[PDB]
């Protein structure tokens, strides 16, 4: 048994609650119920206005998110992207798809301990807040990750 | 150490380690006598303690077990137990090179149906025995604190081993009784599907019998003529559907 | 060693999963059962991917696996 | 098969003083044979600078066999043949009794002799006559040597002499 | 001292074994990527057989005697049934047991003894390094030969040099007594092992563009 | 089948002095044999360093068998072969009688020799003549050793030598 | 095949004092026979200026055979037959005991003699009478020889006598 693996590698629930408390008091939403885990981020901390480009400060938050999600053991990750109503359907759908694509590629490039990555972008077809005054400053424009913890 | 052994064998040239590695031979040859006894007594005491814990936890749930293992719903009308059946699906085996054999399903009669007087309970299957050993005999005793403490922790190791032994025995009992109950319900399923033979038993009666000294008013005997067995008449099988 | 630290403390060991459950309603990452899912890639011992060690002890330094192969690295050399 | 004269261990649980040899048994706890127990004895030495144990009746459990290996003993962890015991048991008792008997004899005779050149007379009396009998009895009992005693929790080594199977 | 260089050889061999096992464990995905035995199987769960090539054969048996040929091929291991495809770990994971018991019969007592202990332990360490590398080279050459034999059979079969293996399957209905039954009986046997065809007239050409 | 040289417990309920050997029996209370008892005898060593019981006539009840497994004895909870008894039984009596006879002889001879340099002469008389006969009688009777005596309420341990069935 | 009269090394790991000879084994580490191990004994010569090891009972690993090639011992890296031991073990103890007993007897008799031309009388008493018994017992015990002792961390040499296979 001392030769056997006593716990998983780098497993510390104190660190788990530390990083989730830091993320919640930072403002990026992280919710847990049962085995199902959701993390939501607003696009204003991720991109510029109506643009699928990454700002250099965002990689700190990406590293924190990767450090959180690498802590558990899982199989499938699903990410999804949501936009405001800006011009059309095609442009917003493609923007959401591209944002999901680039964040998935960076996550796979980093040390993710998962086997399936799913990307899906929608646009402005599943809103949350009916108050729709702002553009990319709106809280509805967002990106969500989700998984189920496995055993 | 021997891992980074270049630095290790450069370092173990120190003369203090030469005089410190000599004194552990008697300690090893004494400790190996201590540890097996410690493991033995830990195994005995922990096994008995875990066993009686399992027994009283079983006794706390007496009603539900006798509810779920109801053989009185399982018996047949001539006080005869159903037989035990095993099944298997998607069987194959290689016997050697250029020798394969597959089959889709197979079915086996494990224990033949027979006459029974009282229906079996679950208690004889799931009861664990309890002999309290009141004689902890320790011949060899440790000398100093280090061997005392490692004696204690190896006794803890034996304690864990005895607990695991009790758990394995318990789950083996669970498996055996589950298999027998599944065999009974398999027999009921096959009797429903009409792929097996129902048991046939004849009986013969005599009236008043005996000599002038000893009599019986009637005398009815019964012998089973036809045991349950499977059929091979494939076209004479009835299928099932749902809604 | 205290696996349910910064939480409610330990509740028990769910051996159906082989994992500790804390007083907090979260799954502890430590294991508590031999019959539990690890993820290990390294092994020890010799005559591996074979029948293991032969039960008899050869008089010379050679060791042999049960399918007949000889493991020269586990065997003593000259 | 045991190679001719190699090294093994045994664990000793019972002690004896080296006065009357008899069946004394150890238990082999590791090695090729497990659970084996072995009876033997020792020898009585003239000089008490070391003590050996000779072991003869070796039995392995499981089957009913009795292999007959004869072997010696050494003290382990020093790899020498000495015994960890005491050797000064009865030097001083017989030495002091003899010397006191002598001193009594000398006191009576010399303080009898110095009379020319009642209590001191009775001192001469008592020492003069109890020196002699105690002196000859001390010369009688002066020949019992110092024994040694093995201990009941000290392991020992078994270096073999012959082969068994 | 000789025992000292022997135990230095033991330590070096075990250390290089651990290092090479860590390095091999580092590249697990690419090994399974390149050794696709599970693609290399045939349709009846049958291992294709092993072939070996040879070009420009010359032998001088003795004086007045020379035998030459252009090419030749050899069946090494005949085809047979398989159950699970083999992996690279069956050929490459070399064994490892760490020896942690150097019983120093010759302890150092002089600095000259310490120095000769150092240099001879170094020699043993280097010898263990060389032996471990030789073992690895032998194993990788062996598994390369196996994969080459599989691929050689596939392409000679493509070039119509070997008959494909032939399998007869017999299927029977229900069977058994009234107590034991198997509901269907499918038996497959390979009546024709693969072999070379000496009739060269059936051979076909090959081009590239 | 009994392992060759294991340890059994035996119950001693009767006492004996170490003067006349006899069939002394203990009762085995442990092991596979229940109700079994074993008779044997003791031996007198030259020195009182230890006292032990040898046991030969072994009886298992129920059936008519009487095996003869030979064994020796150890002191329980000491794992040693000594006997818990007395050993200073007859040192002081013979010592005092001998030294008193001596002192009488010395009183007569020295207090007669100090005459040159009635009742006091009669004191010299009495010690002078009763010293010598008691001195030779005490030198006759000094040879009796100190007796030891086992108890009727302390059992003992038994270590085996041979196999039976 | 072993040549007649060549030299072999051995590793000696167990020690003995030269008081009780017995089976002692060594481990051959070089040459043809590797892992081989050999038992024998020593002897006590009249003068302790050397100590040799008789070595006869030879076992080779692999085969279950015990050859009995016999050979003797020299000191390693010395090319001499002497043994690394101590020589001055037990001269001075018996020397001091004898000379002290003699001085005691001499003091008592001569200071009795010097009386013509209490406490000094008691000095005469003690010295005169305890000189004599200790003198004769010292001449009794003076004849115990000083033994030599091999040590358990140096190997030894084996020079061959006959040929084996």
């Amino acid at each position: 048994v001392p030769k056997l693996p006593c716990r998983v590698d780098g497993a510390c629930d104190a660190t788990i609650i530390k990083m989730m408390t830091d993320l919640n008091k930072k403002g990026i939403k992280v919710a847990s119920v049962g085995q199902n885990y959701l993390i939501s981020i607003p696009a204003s901390a991720l991109f510029a206005d109506q643009s699928p480009r990454l700002n250099w400060a965002s990689y700190s938050l990406l590293n924190e998110i990767a450090a959180f999600l690498k802590q558990f053991r899982k199989i499938a990750i699903t990410v999804t992207s949501y936009s405001s109503k800006y011009v059309s359907v095609k442009r917003e759908r493609a923007l959401t798809l591209a944002r999901s694509r680039v964040v998935s590629e960076y996550l796979w490039s980093q040390g993710v301990d998962s086997r399936i990555i799913f990307t899906q972008g929608l646009g402005s077809d599943k809103p949350i807040t009916s108050y729709t005054l702002g553009g990319d400053r709106s809280p509805n424009a967002r990106v969500e990750i989700t998984f189920r913890r496995a055993v | 150490g021997d891992t980074g052994s270049l630095a290790g064998l450069q370092a173990m040239a120190d003369s203090k380690y030469t005089r410190a590695q000599k004194k552990q031979k008697m300690g090893k040859i004494r400790e190996m006598a201590l540890k097996e006894t410690a493991l033995s007594v830990g195994a005995q005491a922990g096994l008995a303690w875990r066993a009686k814990i399992i027994d009283e936890q079983l006794n706390k749930q007496a009603r539900n077990l006798d509810a779920i293992y109801d053989f009185n719903s399982l018996v047949l009308e001539h006080n005869i137990l159903p037989p035990v059946l095993l099944e298997g699906r998607n069987t194959l085996n290689l016997a050697d090179a250029q020798s394969i054999r597959i089959s889709d399903r197979t079915y086996k009669v494990a224990k033949q149906a027979h006459f029974i007087t009282t229906p079996p309970t679950w208690r004889q299957y799931l009861w664990m025995d309890y002999v309290k050993p009141e004689a902890p005999n320790v011949t060899l005793l440790p000398k100093t604190k280090a061997e005392k403490e490692i004696w204690c922790i190896y006794t803890e190791r034996g304690w864990k081993n005895g607990i695991d032994q009790a758990n394995t025995i318990l789950e083996e009992n669970i498996a055996r009784i589950k298999e027998d109950f599944g065999g009974m319900i398999l027999y009921r399923k096959l009797l429903a599907m009409n792929m097996v033979s129902p048991p046939y038993v004849s009986h013969t009666d005599l009236g008043v019998t005996g000599d002038g000294s000893e009599i019986h008013i009637d005398d009815r005997v019964l012998r089973i003529t036809a045991l349950p067995e499977l059929n091979v008449n494939s076209a004479e099988w009835r299928a099932a559907v749902a809604k | 060693d205290g696996c349910c630290s910064k939480m409610g403390g330990i509740n028990y060991c769910d051996s159906s999963a082989g994992r500790l459950v804390c007083n907090n309603g979260f799954y502890s990452t430590c294991y508590c059962t031999r019959h539990a899912v690890m993820d290990l890639q390294f092994l020890m011992g010799c005559c591996l991917w074979h029948g293991g060690v032969y039960p008899q002890l050869n008089s010379s330094g050679l060791v042999v696996c049960n399918d007949g192969y000889v493991s020269e690295e586990c065997s003593l050399q000259k | 098969i045991i190679k001719t004269g190699d090294i093994m261990f045994a664990v000793l649980d019972t002690s004896v003083n080296s006065d009357e040899p008899g069946p004394i048994l150890a238990t082999i706890v590791t090695g090729k044979l497990k659970g084996s127990k072995l009876i033997g004895s020792f020898n009585l030495p003239s000089n008490a600078d070391k003590m050996v144990i000779t072991f003869n009746t070796m039995s392995i459990p499981g089957a009913e066999k009795t292999i007959s290996i004869s072997a010696y003993a050494i003290d382990p962890n020093t790899a020498r043949t000495a015994l960890a015991s005491r050797t000064n048991h009865h030097y001083l008792m017989r030495y002091g009794s003899l010397f006191a008997s002598s001193f009594l004899q000398g006191f009576g005779n010399a303080f009898q002799s110095a009379n020319t050149t009642s209590t001191l007379e009775n001192a001469v009396i008592g020492l003069a006559t109890v020196g002699k009998a105690w002196s000859q009895q001390a010369q009688q009992l002066f020949n019992t040597p110092t024994t040694v005693e093995v201990y009941s929790g000290t392991g020992l080594g078994i270096l073999f002499t012959q082969d068994v199977t």
